[PDB]
This record gives C-alpha cells, structure tokens and sequence, in this order.
C-alpha cells in the first residue's frame, strides 16, 4: 500500500524494492510478497505480467547475472508471471543478452541456449545462431558501449567464443546502419541529478556515439575525447545528418509496437536517446530533426506511464532551442496543459510552472511576439494563475487582448489534426466569442465568415469520431449565430497549368511542395512514408538544384537567382525545411509492370489497389526519369485524388505516338466505362458509399482534365492565342478533348452526377443533353424531374421557378406548386388542404403540411387535427414521419404547455426514431416542457442533446454551400443558443441584460424575414411558457416586434394575429400601428 | 409453463445481449424513453422470477417425483439461457443473475436429496455443467464496491445492479424499487389502450448510501450462495469428475485471499453492515477449501496446487496468525473495539432486544452472559484477530498436513516465526 501512492518515478522504484526482497529468499517474505503482488494485479486490473512488465526488463537483467546459481530465483520468478520460461525469454532477451555475453566468461549463454531449445539437442548452435542472428546488433551496443572495447580482434573473440558458425571473419558490416546508431544512441541513463558516473558514462556514450566508418576497420581507440579533432567533425555533422532521419523513423517505429507484448521501458529510454542526442547535435542536425520526433513524444505524452520523462524533455527541447523555429510543435504543450490540467500532482504542477515561466522568460519574442494564441490560451485559463505567479506581463497581455487580429489565426490554427489544441481552439472561441457578445462590438465587416466555415467543415469531418467535440463546435456556432448572407459571403483551381516553361514549373512544384508539405507531411505516421517525404523533398531541390555544392543563403550570396528562388520560397517552408537543403537520400530501382484492365479490383476495391495501380502504370509510362512525377512511385489514404488529377496531364507528347499513351488512354476510360456500368447492386455502404467515392475521386479527376484542359486553352492566349495551331500540339490537345467529348455517357453521367453532390455541373451535363437531343422526346421528362430535385439542392428557388413554369406541364396538380412562390401562396394552401384533407396519400399530404409550412401559417399547423383527433397522433410514425418533423417545429415556435405536452409525449411513444429532425425538434421540445417545469440543468442537458444531434448528424460542408441552405441549421441553433443562456438565467437583471444582448441578435440578423421570424417567435413561445410578469413585459413587445417585421415584409395577417397579443395588453404604439397596417392595405376610413 | 418461459426469453432475446460498450459515435440522443425498456425488463425480470418459482415448487414436490419434470430439454433450454444470463460479452443484468444462479441451486440440492440421482445425472452431459462452472467462476471473481454499485463503470468486475432496472421483483425486494411509481405511470388508468403512458427516462435521480448498504448485502448472500452451490456439487460429486478436477482450489483461493487480504487493508473500521457477511464469506469458503482438502484430494493435481501455492498457504497462515490470542484476553477492551467498528450490531441488538425478541427481556444473568460473549467473539471476527479455534485447526490440519508437500520443516518455522511458535 506504500506502493499504491506511487507515480510513474517513485512507483517503478518502489516496484524494485518489492521484488528485490520478495527475491531475498524468506520463505515468509517469498510467499506474502507474492499474495500482495497478486492482489495488487487484481485491483489495478491488471495481469502481474503487465504488471511487472515496465520493470522486467530491469528485474532479470540482473538475474542473467546469476542465473547458473539463482534459477530458484528465476523459477519462483516465472511461476508468479504464469508463463513459460520461453515466453517471456523470447521478448525479454534484449536486456540480458547484453549482461550474459560481455560477462565473465563461464557463460550462461549455454543455460539460455538450454531454455531456448528445451525438447530438443538437435542444433543448439543453429538456436545459438539464429537468435543471435535476431539479436546481434545489440551486442554491439553492448560491446562498444557497456565495457568500451573498440578493438575489432576483441569484438571478433566474443564472437567466436559461442559462435563458431559466425563466418567469414566478421560478417557483413551492416553497423553502418540508421537503426544501429538508433540504438547505440540509449544511454544516456541519467538521474534527477548528474553523478561523476552519469558524466563519464555520458562522455563514453559519446565517444561511442562518434565511433563509426572513419576509423571503422581502422582502428584509433576512440575511448577518450582527445582524438576527436577539429577536422572530422563536419564529414561527422553531414553523415549524422543522414542518420538522424533513420534514427528517430526507428524510434517511431518502436513506440508505435504493433506487437503490444512490449512495455514502455523501451519508450523511457527512447526519450533518453531523444534527449541526448539533442544535447549532442548542431543547429543543422537539431532542425533537421523537427517534425516527427514532435509525434513521437506526443504519442509518450498520450501514455499513462511516460509522462514526467516526456515533460522534462520538452523542458530541454525548450532549454536547447532558440524561438525562430519551434512555433510549430509547441501548441501541444499549451493544449496538453490547459486541456488536461486537473488531474496533475504537485510534481507535474512545478514543473508545468517551470515550463511556462521558462516560456515567458527567454521565449517572450516567439509567445508575445509570434504566437499570441498561445498568450491568450494561457492567459484565458488563469485558473491556472500565471498572472499570480508572475504578474509582470499582465501590461503586456493587456496590450495582446487589444492587438490581435485575431480570427484568422483562429482558422489557421483549428485546422489542426488531433482532438486537444482544436478543442482548445474553439474554447477560446466560446469564451472570446461570449465576451465579445458582452461588449457588443463584434465585427461583422464585409473575417468572422473564416472561422466559422472552419468550425462547420470541421464538425463536418468529425462525423464519425469524438460527438462530444461535435457538441461543442455546434454549440460554438450557436453562440456565432446567424451571420446572413446578405451583406456577406462564404469563403471557399489556383494557376494555368502546363508541363514545358521551366519558370512555371518551377511555381507549379513550389505550390505542390507547399500543398503537400505543410498539413501532411508535418503529420505521417509511417517511417517510410516520412523517408518518401525526405526523398520527394530531395529531388524538389535537385530540380531546383542549389544549394548543394556551393550555395548557402547570404554566405554565397554570388548569384541572385536562389536568391529569388528563395524569397519566392515561403517562410514557413523556410523554417521547416531549409536543414534539408543538403539531404542525401537515395531511392531503388523500381520493380515489374504489375499488370493491368481489371475492372474487378476496378468494382471491388477501386481507390485501395485499382487507382493506385492506375497512377503507377501512367506514371512509368509517363515520365521515365524527365520530371519530379517519376518519384512519386512510394506514396501509393489521402495520397492520392490530388495527385490523381495532375498525374494524368501527359498526353501531350504526340502527334504520331508508336507509344502505349492512346493504348492506356482507351484502357481507362474502358475501366471507367467499366465503371459507369455499375448499378448499387442491392449492396450496402461497401457498395453505396466506397463505390461512391471512388465516382466521387474519379469525377473529380474528370472535372480536373475539364479544368486543366481549359485553362490549358487560356494559359497559351495569354500572350496571345490566334497562333493556335502551335505545330500539331494543339491538334493534340483538341485529340484530347475529342476522347472526352466522345466520353459522355450522358445519361449515367449525368444520372451519378445528380446522385452525388455536384449539383452545378450535373445541371450543366444535363444541359449539354438539352442541347444534343430531340427537343420533343420521352427522355426529357426524367431529367426534367431530377433537375428540379437538384434544383431543391441549389436553393435558388427561382431557378426552380423558371424549371416549374418552362415545360413542366404534366399534371394541373403539378403546375399549381408554381404560385406558390409566385406570390400567391394563399390559393396554392388552401388547394393543398384541400387536396390532402382525406388523409391517405402521402405525397399530396407531405406536399400539404410543406406548402402549409413553408409561409408561415404555423398556429394553422399546429391545430391542423392530422394529428389531433379522439386520441393523439399515429403510433408507428409512418414512412410520412416529415408530417411529423414538419410539425414539431411549428409547435415550438408557437408554444403552450399542454399541446406541446401531450403531442411530444404522443410522439415518445414510437419505437424508433429514425428520422434525425424529428429527434432534434423532439429534444428542443422536451427542454420546453422541462422549463415549463423549471429545470434549467435539465432544460440544457438537453439543449446540449439538440447540440450533439446537429454536431453529429446535420452538417455538411464548404466548398457546396451558399449558406441560405445552412440557414435551416444556423437559424435553429441560434435560436436555440437563446433559449438556452436565459434558460440559464437567474434573476430579473440577468433577464433584462439577456434580452439586451438579445436585441443586439437582432442587430446582427440583418432583415431575413424567415430566420427573423424564427428567432423571436422563439424567443415569444418562450416567454409565453414563462408565465413571469417581466417575462409578460417581454412577450408583449415581441408581439409587438413581429408584428413591425411582419408589417415591414407585408404579410398582415401574421403581424394581426401576433399584434392583437400586445393590443390586449394596452399597447397604443401596438394600436397606432395595427392602424398602419389596416392603412397600408385598403382600409383608409377606420 | 417452464420450458414457455425459456423459450419466452429465447424470444425477447436482445434485452440481455446489449453490447458491453457503446460505439464512438453511438450518441445518447434518444427520445429519452424509458416505456418500452420497462416493458421488456419486466418481462426478463419477471420470467426469471417465474423460473426459480416453478423450480422451488418442483422442489416442493415430493422427492419421487421428479423424472415428470426432467427431461433432456429442460436442461437444454436452461442451459441456452443460462449462458444468456451469466453474459460476458454483453452488459449482465444483476435481477436475472440472482435468479439464474437460485435455479441450479434448487436443481443441485434436489440432486443431493434424492434418492434416484443417477438418472438425473445421466440425463445431464457434463458440458451443462463445465458451461455453468466457468461463468460461476467468472461471477465470483468480480468485485463489491458502494461507492460505484449505481454508477455505471467497467464490466464484468463490479455487479453494479444498473439504474434503469432498478425495482423489487417477485420474490425478494432487491433494490428500493424507485419504478414503482412508473410501473403505476405505465397506464393512464382512465382509459381503455394497449400503448404505453409515457416515461421520459432521466426522470428519474445523494441522501443516503445505505441503498449502496443493502445492495452488497444482496451481493455478498450472492457471493454466499454462488461457494454455497460449489460447496453442494463438491457433495455432489463425492467422487471425481470433468468438473471435480481442482479449480475450486484456484477461484475459491483466490477468492478467500483477496477477501481477507483487503478486508483487512480497507473494512475493519469502515464500520458498515456489510462487514460481518464479507468476513463470513471467507468463514464459509475456509470449509470449502477445507473439506475439497481432505475428502476431494485425489484429484487435486500437482500443478495446479502450485498454480496456487502461495494464496493457498498464505490464507491457511492468516487463520494460523490467530492462534497468538494476544488481542483479547478480557472482556473490557473489546467491548470499546466494538464501540469503535461494531456500533451497528450494537443498534441491531438494542433493537432486537427492545422490540422484536420474546426471549430479550427480564434477563436472568444467564442469557446476556451469552451476549457478553458472543458479541465479543463477532466483532473479534469481524476484527480479523480471533477466529474461532475449529477453524483454525480446519486451517492447521491443510498446511501441517503430509497429503502435500505444502511447506517443508525447514520453511514451516519460517512462517511459525512470523507469530513467535
């Protein structure tokens, strides 16, 4: 129990101490020891294996010592951890190995050879040389390092000692290696403090460190400092250089274990090895290791068990670094606090104190200067009271509260990846966002459209991961609002495009690098994949290749040239890859053809092997060594698409090919043909979403070559164009657009483009087929009908009006939805009324309520007995459920208690509930009724659901939206927001000062008469359920207020029915302007 | 009527497979609707019930009369529902347990108190019985914790006994029954339906843990009751079998240790009602290892004694520690220990004594000589020092016993050390 208050440090330690007396051979101690460790297990939920796992391999390091005289201990040992001896022996055999073979010479190797090999003697040299064969490299670690014997006659003794099948004098040397240097570099096995020992032993693994191929075979002893000379070190600095990438790529591949039998002691001493080695790098090396060791400790920082370590190492990464680069990799440090303070002893505390006052003391120019969001993170938690600790920067954070253009670097730094510094993002938008709200001065200039197009199209991604930030992104654009598109906008190709003009191509891979670098390739996962980053890098700057025999920045300085090439570079591509500039890493030479025509893979799998398959054979019949696209051949889940659309740009060679070009040009676009035959199959999401994507990919790559091939057109009349044939190349390029001109299945083109989003272009495909028909034909009428579906999906409704009244004739109960926004909505109401009043078909009844809905006749909804009747509504809400999801909305609009009341407690009484706005317009009911009771933490418990429901199920995306198709979103969740701040309220003042900012809402809705309405009438449903007297106040001038918008957009019958409301409550502003009504209409006289 | 109910609950078949965890993205946003659930649990509930109720009035009938009931489908359709109730990938309803585990207690001890057993055991395949015996094992081996039993937490180690089913039942009255009200809501009792009257689910729900009290002492008699059918298979089978083959060494060990080991780092002093059961958990599961020792040894492998060699032993040494008698000795001390842990036996007997015992008045200077001993000898065992001296020699007579090869002579005092010898 002395050990159950233990952290990672003190537990481990104390995790010796038990088992070094359980293994000081009392019988009594043995036997209590291992009770205590077994219940111990138990209640931390754990196996002893687990267990005990962190300190095993320090346990039994020292029992290879003795293991010809403690395999009682051993035994007992093993018989506590349940499991064979080679069970353990196998995985654990990395740590004594080193203490079993640089021992004394009566080995216990032979007794670990007898374990390894336990049925059989059959080969016990073949057991000795295959897992020596595993594991050899490690004693060279030990070897080099743990005794410091450098001799190569020496190293070949203890070879041959034990190993008699090691041959050919020494083998291959393969010590040279990126892994090798990965694990001699694992020992710097310091304290709290820095003993003499943990000094010498430094300088040894030093010496150790710097011993490789200048004296490998030709061997000085490299046991002291005094042969390392100033000369060798540069030859060292660029050969370190090149092991550094390999290094930490090892180390991430270690603390990334797939085979999860492993513990974390590996990891401890990785960060050791990380540590040290940026004590003992240059400013070259040290920058050159930027990106990914930053990963490799956030995946130690995510571990339960890793964490003191990994803080102090941020600690030196902080002490030996300067505050020009760094910005990129710190956020995790003020997301990891400030996201996950409150579970940290006083140990994390003082040291987090000593992190940030180290922060804000030498890193002021990169804090206050160059990231302000970290100043105002910081400081919008004083919680954690920097202020009181320091206090002296409070005069500058004043200042930093006031000079910030803040919102940008909001949309910048929420475009992050993991789940903490973009949580983190959008809490200092809710805190800035209500205290901006407060001092009523937000600005809404023709900007704030950025961020919250980030907030939406983040909550967009995480559809499928992390609700409860889903949550607290709608919520966020609840407290944003509204934002109406009629002052404003919604901000969402780059270049010409071409292959020949150096200068241009030059400007096309500077955007590519600047494309790929900078979100995914500061964030890979495999090591292979980040060397790829390094060999794509490479071969960037060898087409741009300076800066590698004689250039440097101004050191050279002999030619402008780089010079330009330079500040045209970007400088956050300056800062992030500028050690890179000298990288030596070389490929190899790529393998067979693979062959290809699939359609199979082509249906199946498509973008897992198909269009992988499909870049790589248009790429090794494309380039062939001419272009930076030969190299690309090691990227083959987001590699892909992008590079697909500019991979296939390599049709331009030929006007007489004698080449496979046309052959593999007909080839996919069979596939694609291929492709287009396909029809859902009756199969699932593994048809009828990856299939959809994969036309989804492949459409974009095919409104790609439209843009290429037309800003390929543009970029050559620039100058001018009337040159136009160019010698045959533009016989080529019309060749081109006359292969996709041919490739128009029409139909099934324009059938997948109207079944995807693309509801521009697939009207546009449909226009071409408007064009190229008979005008008089059957064929029309279907693409008449799903024209004027997408055309519900542009939103322009009078596009739909225009398609309504231009030959969409059919029936005289189809051509009555036209009057309908034609101003007449009356006639065209009280026809569908009278049209669904029976109460059976469904498509009249839908149109009924929606036509009924869609101007605002919401009390006639809402007393409609569709639902009203001798009993309530229909159990077993029907395939009409949107009877349903069209009526809750007006209910809560218009409330009362009881009707509200017993219709959504009507409505619980479903089974099921498949319907999303049903459950949405359900829940902000049920927070109605709970306030109608008055329970506020009730009433946001499930607002807060309403919250998640939008967050998880209703948003999509920019790049498709002009927001009035948000608008049914964004409206409900600001109303919503509204309702739930001064549900959150507490007395009159409160009240008084929520219904302020309230018409500061107001201010900043604009005059959208839809979403106007919506908000105030929510707003008026409220306090009409709040039977209080101010509340009552209130309510009166809200009647009164919707009915001066309703007068202002001219439909007073609505401003009558609300206007009576305040008309009985002795209101003669209310009658001076009901006399403005009666005036406006025909009523002069009264 | 027994073989519709199993077939009955084969039917509502998915109220007893929800998953152990919910999805990512599998949201709490719901109608918050809690009829149709209250629906379906009653009818679980109430099934189970009716099946340890058909099982005892079988056992009521007489003791020739059995082969009527059995047959092999009985056996088979309990068995598909057993291994439905005692779930491990899915979340357990703790109602169902307590009858599913009631059952094969009523059908082991009419087993024993019939004469024709062998029928009956020849109906049985022992695969019926190594399917029971691992989930038993499994139950035994969770964990009895007041301050998360109505919090909803990790699985398969605390029978949490969840808050949406939480009522009495048919037999015994296992929680506070806070549905009442609802199941009386169910209807709208004016009228004339088949749907049900609404009950938003969150409704529902910090004055007292005493709740917390009375739901370990359902789950320690549980824990009782599972040692208690291991107690009635082992007489059972006298002889060895599939199932007689020394695991109930391992679990029931393992068991014995954990429950005295943080017993005594963690309850003495706690000073709840549930402490006298969890120590008499352990009193009870001493003679189940004690008479699987002596009667049961030939089984008993030498691997899996060293499998557990030191729980076992260690567990034997903590009665062995109690042979000392250096706490008691008096009367006058422990009576202030029982002040200081046994306050609530004290409230139990003042209120015995005051209002529900013919015999607890008028006392002779007899019967409460009988009380200033017994007390005493209860809060001792509850204080872990002083058990009674058969169960110390039922713990002295496995260690010093020569069937094993326990401890030798020469690590023997090395434990006898350890209380002085």
């Amino acid at each position: 129990q002395l050990t159950l208050t233990t952290s990672n440090d003190v537990f481990d330690t104390l995790l010796l101490k038990l088992i070094d007396i359980f293994n000081s051979d009392d019988y009594s101690l043995r036997i209590m020891m291992t009770l205590q460790i077994k219940n111990m297990a138990k209640i931390l939920k754990k196996t002893p294996y687990q267990l005990l796992s962190p300190i095993l391999p320090v346990l039994l390091r020292q029992l290879g010592k003795n293991l010809v005289e403690r395999k009682v201990g051993f035994q007992n040992l093993i018989e506590l951890l349940g499991y064979s001896s080679k069970t353990i022996l196998d995985i654990f055999q990395r740590y004594i190995i080193p203490y079993a073979i640089i021992q004394y010479k009566s080995d216990v190797l032979s007794e670990i050879a007898k374990i390894m090999c336990d049925g059989d003697t059959s080969l016990i040299n073949q057991m000795k040389v295959n897992l020596l064969k595993k594991n050899s490299r490690q004693i060279f670690a030990v070897a080099l390092v743990k005794h410091g014997l450098f001799s190569l006659d020496i190293l070949e003794t203890l070879f041959l000692n034990r190993a008699p099948t090691f041959d050919k004098g020494y083998i291959t040397a393969y010590l040279p290696d990126y892994k090798t240097l990965a694990e001699i570099t694992k020992l710097y096995k310091n304290s709290v403090t820095k003993d003499a020992s943990d000094s010498e032993n430094a300088n040894m693994i030093l010496c150790s460190l710097r011993f490789l191929i200048t004296n490998f075979e030709k061997d000085s002893k490299y046991k002291n400092i005094n042969n390392w000379t100033d000369d060798q070190e540069q030859a060292f600095q660029k050969k370190l250089q090149d092991n550094i990438l390999g290094i930490f790529q090892v180390f991430s591949s270690d603390i990334h274990d797939v085979e999860g039998r492993t513990t974390y002691y590996e990891k401890l001493r990785v960060i050791n090895g990380i540590s040290f080695l940026i004590i003992y790098a240059p400013k070259k090396s040290i920058i050159s290791a930027l990106a990914q060791i930053s990963i490799c400790l956030q995946t130690g920082l995510g571990l339960k068990e890793v964490r003191y370590e990994a803080f102090r190492c941020w600690h030196l990464l902080v002490r030996h670094l300067n505050d020009e680069e760094l910005s990129t990799v710190i956020d995790s440090l003020i997301a990891f606090i400030l996201q996950k303070w409150s579970e940290f002893n006083g140990k994390l505390r003082n040291i987090v104190y000593s992190i940030l006052d180290t922060l804000i003391k030498e890193k002021s120019d990169l804090i206050l200067k160059l990231k302000p969001y970290t100043t105002l993170a910081l400081v919008g938690k004083p919680e954690l009271g920097i202020l009181a600790r320091d206090g002296q920067f409070a005069r500058m954070v004043n200042k930093i509260r006031s000079t910030t253009d803040l919102i940008p670097i909001f949309a910048n730094n929420l475009k992050s990846s993991n789940k903490y510094v973009i949580n983190q993002n959008l809490d200092d938008i809710e805190v800035y966002l209500r205290r901006k709200q407060t001092e009523r001065s937000i600005d809404f200039t023709p900007d704030i459209t950025l961020v919250l197009g980030a907030l939406l199209d983040t909550s967009h991604k995480f559809r499928n991961l992390d609700k409860d930030l889903c949550e607290k992104c709608a919520k966020c654009i609840s407290m944003i609002g509204v934002l109406d598109v009629t002052k404003h906008e919604f901000k969402r190709e780059n270049e010409v495009y071409d292959l020949n003009d150096s200068v241009q191509t030059i400007k096309f891979l500077i955007w590519v690098i600047n494309d790929i670098l900078v979100p995914a390739f500061w964030q890979s996962e495999n090591p292979s994949k980040q060397l790829f980053v390094a060999l794509v890098i490479q071969e960037s700057l060898k087409y741009c290749g300076l800066s590698s025999e004689s250039w440097d920045m101004n050191h050279k300085e002999l030619y402008p040239n780089e010079a330009k090439l330079w500040e045209k570079f970007n400088s956050v591509s300056k800062t992030t890859i500028y050690p890179l500039l000298s990288s030596l890493y070389l490929a190899q030479s790529w393998k067979e053809y693979v062959p290809l025509k699939y359609p199979s893979n082509n249906f199946k799998e498509g973008y897992k092997i198909w269009v992988k398959r499909f870049t790589l054979d248009l790429l090794k019949t494309g380039t062939t060594e001419n272009h930076p696209l030969h190299v690309f051949s090691s990227l083959i889940g987001s590699l892909s698409n992008f590079l697909l659309p500019y991979i296939s740009l390599d049709i331009i060679i030929k006007a007489e090919k004698g080449t496979p070009y046309a052959d593999i040009l007909n080839g996919i676009i069979i596939e694609f043909d291929s492709i287009f035959t396909c029809n859902l199959e009756g199969m699932n999401n593994l048809q009828v979403d990856s299939l959809r994507m994969c036309y989804e990919s492949i459409f974009r790559v095919f409104e790609y070559c439209k843009k290429w091939a037309t800003e390929f057109k543009q970029n050559y009349s620039k100058l001018h164009g009337t040159f136009i044939i160019k010698d045959t190349k533009t016989t080529n390029m019309l060749l081109r657009i006359d292969e996709f001109l041919r490739t128009t299945p029409s139909d099934l083109l324009a059938q997948r483009s109207l079944e995807t989003d693309s509801f521009e272009r697939s009207a546009l495909y449909l226009e071409q087929c408007y064009r190229q028909n008979p005008h008089d034909k059957n064929q029309n009428g279907q693409l008449l009908k799903n024209l004027q579906i997408t055309y519900e999906e542009i939103g322009d409704i009078d596009s739909l009006d225009g398609v309504l009244r231009t030959f969409a004739t059919g029936n005289l109960v189809s051509k009555i939805e036209e009057l309908q926004y034609s101003e007449n909505w009356k006639l065209a109401q009280d026809c569908f009324n009278v049209l669904g009043k029976f109460s059976d078909d469904p498509k009249t009844t839908t149109r009924m309520l929606k036509s009924m809905y869609d101007h605002q006749l919401y009390s006639q909804i809402i007393s409609n007995s569709s639902f009203h009747s001798s009993d309530g509504k229909i159990s077993l809400s029907p395939d009409v459920k949107e009877w349903y999801s069209i009526g809750l909305e007006a209910a809560n609009l218009e409330g009362n208690v009881q009707t509200l009341k017993n219709w959504v407690e009507q409505i619980e009484s479903l089974r099921n509930i498949d319907d999303r706005e049903v459950l949405l317009q359900y829940n902000i009911a049920k927070a109605l009724i709970a306030i109608s009771n008055e329970d506020p933490l009730r009433t946001q418990k499930y607002i807060h659901n309403s919250f998640r429901l939008i967050g998880t199920n209703f948003i999509t995306s920019s790049k498709e939206t002009t927001l009035l198709k948000k608008q049914n979103l964004l409206m409900k969740l600001h109303s919503l927001y509204d309702l739930s701040f001064l549900s959150s309220a507490k007395d009159k003042f409160e009240y008084k000062s929520n219904t302020t900012i309230l018409d500061y809402r107001m201010e900043r809705i604009g005059a959208d008469f839809v979403p106007n309405h919506y908000i105030l009438s929510m707003r008026k449903s409220f306090d009409q359920l709040k039977m209080n007297e101010q509340a009552d106040a209130d309510l009166g001038k809200t009647f009164f207020t919707l009915a001066q918008l309703a007068r202002n957009n001219a439909r007073l019958d609505i401003a009558s029915e609300s206007l009576m409301h305040c008309l009985e409550r002795r209101l003669p502003q209310a009658e001076l302007e009901f006399a403005e009504i009666l005036w406006k209409q025909g009523e002069n006289d009264r | 009527c027994f073989l519709f109910i199993c077939d009955l609950i084969r039917i509502y078949h998915h109220v007893l497979k929800v998953p152990i965890h919910e999805s990512n993205m599998n949201l709490h946003v719901e109608p918050q609707i809690f009829q149709y659930e209250l629906i379906d649990y009653l009818i679980i509930s109430y099934s189970f019930d009716l099946l340890e109720g058909i099982l005892r009035v079988l056992q009521s009938h007489p003791k020739q009369t059995y082969m009527e009931f059995f047959d092999e489908n009985i056996l088979k359709s309990f068995e598909f529902v057993y291994k439905l109730a005692l779930t491990i990938s899915y979340k357990p309803m703790v109602n169902v347990i307590f009858s599913a585990v009631e059952v094969v207690n009523i059908i082991t001890s009419i087993i024993l108190n019939m004469d024709n057993s062998s029928d009956l055991k020849s109906l049985i395949s022992g695969s019926w019985w190594r399917d029971c015996i691992t989930r038993l094992y499994a139950l035994l081996e969770k964990e009895i914790k007041s301050g998360d039993v109505y919090n909803e937490n990790v699985d398969t180690t605390t029978l949490h006994m969840s808050k949406y089913h939480d009522f009495f039942g048919l037999i015994r009255n296992i929680g506070d029954n806070e549905l009442g009200g609802l199941i009386s809501k169910l209807i709208y009792t004016d009228r004339l339906q088949s749907v049900p009257r609404v009950i938003s689910k969150e409704d529902i729900g910090f004055t007292a843990p005493i709740i917390g009290y009375k739901m370990e002492k359902w789950l320690l008699k549980l824990k009782d009751e599972v040692l208690n059918i291991f107690e009635n298979l082992l007489m059972i089978y006298g002889d060895d079998a599939t199932i007689v083959n020394g695991e109930m060494l391992i679990h029931s060990s393992k068991f014995l240790s954990r429950e005295q080991a943080l017993m005594i780092e963690r309850y003495v002093g706690q000073d709840s009602p549930n402490l006298d059961l969890r120590c008499h958990l352990i009193e009870h599961t001493l003679t189940i290892i004690y008479r699987l020792w002596k009667d049961h040894f030939k089984q008993l492998r030498e691997e899996q004694i060293k499998q557990v060699e030191s729980q076992l032993i260690m567990s034997l040494w903590r009665f062995l520690v109690c042979q000392t008698e250096t706490v008691t000795a008096n009367e006058r001390e422990m009576r202030d220990h029982r002040h200081l842990v046994d306050s609530l036996h004290d409230l139990t007997i003042k209120d015995q004594a005051s209002y529900y015992e013919d015999a607890f008045e008028d006392l002779p200077e007899y019967i409460e000589e009988e009380l200033k001993m017994q007390l005493n000898k209860r809060t001792g065992r509850i204080m872990q020092v002083k058990y009674d001296e058969k169960f110390q020699e039922m713990a002295r007579t496995i260690l010093e016993s020569k069937s094993f090869d326990l401890t030798t002579l020469e690590e023997a005092d090395s434990l006898y050390i350890s209380m002085g010898l």
